[PDB]
């Protein structure tokens, strides 16, 4: 992962892009009741 | 046109949120960078610190010079050999050996800069100070969160100096355990909320049980307390007993966990003694 | 170690690189937040 996507200056639209920072794993019970409810 | 349509205060008030969640984004992505940059230059200066040690090592004769170097490189404690080998912010100012990797570090330094403040920014600091100028707001806290977001976009060095002591880098092969570590702390700051109740003390012995028995603990002190739930367990402590300051202490057994788990984070490392000592009184 | 390594550069550059900028933008931002604007009414700085 780098700053600029291209030589150019051009940030690029923020949030888009390689993300590799540990965050909590998505999971959703199907309704122990341990997680929330699942959702389409 | 959802920034230029005429909101009302609220919904204004909802897209600064969005507005500062994507400048936090932003944030994240330029500490990832700044990670990656860093993992490639300290290797290349600890490769060719140890090679310059090494070679220093080897010469024949033994003199002022050669001491001052053997200081110079062993006696020193590591941050301190990374702010000497980092002494050369301005020009030519006490360098180490390598120039290139100089060369290669400022490079860095000024595209950052140039990634940081010094087209997002610039259009959210015009959308504020237009809403500001059409007519006076009347909720204080859309104003505290207007002027909070128009200050990090003037000053996105801020972020940097608030975010880098908090930044870690941990090896791939613990990833798992790093994960389950966050669970945990994540579900006893969940916890924190709540109010008391000995499911609740039983689930947060639980959690204090698995923080211990995972080998990040151990390892990583100084990541222990970046993440810094001592604090978390300090508010937990206050909350359980302060009632019981005055009069009828509750949940022993959970003071009594939350004072193993102080004195196990105060043993493990020294730092973290210093951390725990402040709050003596 | 590797990981050792980086967390020192990362909190040294931190600290030498990062917390010396002295970027002057306060006359700037104080005169833009100032200026009335076009339409009178409380201007943001009084605000």
């Amino acid at each position: 992962i780098t700053l600029f996507p291209d030589e150019n200056k051009k940030h690029g639209l923020p949030g888009i892009g390689l993300s590799t920072s540990l965050r909590p794993r998505m999971r959703f019970s199907s309704p122990c009741y341990q997680y929330s409810p699942e959702f389409p | 046109g959802l920034l230029q349509m005429k909101l009302p205060e609220p919904v204004k008030l909802q897209m600064c949120l969005l507005l500062q969640y994507l400048c936090d984004c932003q944030v994240r992505h330029r500490i990832e960078a700044i990670v990656a940059f860093s993992d490639d230059f300290v290797a290349k200066l600890q490769d060719n610190q140890r090679f310059r040690y090494n070679e220093v090592m080897q010469a024949l004769n033994m003199s002022a010079a050669l001491t001052a170097r053997k200081t110079r490189e062993f006696r020193s404690p590591p941050q301190e050999q990374i702010n000497m080998l980092l002494n050369f912010k301005d020009d030519k100012s006490e360098c180490p050996c390598p120039e290139e990797i100089r060369d290669q570090l400022l490079d860095f330094h000024e595209d950052l800069m140039t990634h940081c403040g010094i087209s997002l920014q610039q259009l959210i600091s015009e959308t504020m100070v237009r809403w500001a100028q059409e007519s006076v707001i009347e909720d204080p806290e859309l104003v505290r969160a207007m002027f909070v977001l128009l200050h990090r976009q003037y000053d996105g060095i801020g972020g940097l100096v608030r975010a880098l002591p908090k930044t870690y880098t941990i090896n791939g092969v613990s990833v798992e355990d790093t994960i389950n570590l966050l669970a945990s702390l994540g579900q006893i700051r969940s916890l924190l909320s709540v109010r008391m109740g000995k499911e609740e003390e039983k689930l947060m012995i639980r959690g204090l049980g698995d923080i211990m028995n995972n080998k990040v603990f151990y390892q990583h002190p100084n990541l222990m307390r970046a993440l810094g739930m001592h604090e978390t367990v300090m508010e937990v402590m206050v909350n359980v007993l302060g009632g019981g300051e005055s009069k009828e202490i509750t949940f022993p057994k959970m003071v009594a966990n939350c004072c193993r788990f102080l004195c196990y984070f105060c043993r493990i490392s020294r730092q973290n003694q210093k951390a725990m000592f402040d709050h003596l009184s | 170690p590797r990981h050792r390594a980086v967390n020192l550069f990362l909190q040294g550059y931190e600290k030498s690189w990062i917390e010396t900028e002295e970027h002057y933008f306060e006359d700037k931002l104080i005169e833009d937040l100032a200026k009335p604007g076009a339409e009178k009414r409380v201007d943001p700085l009084h605000q």
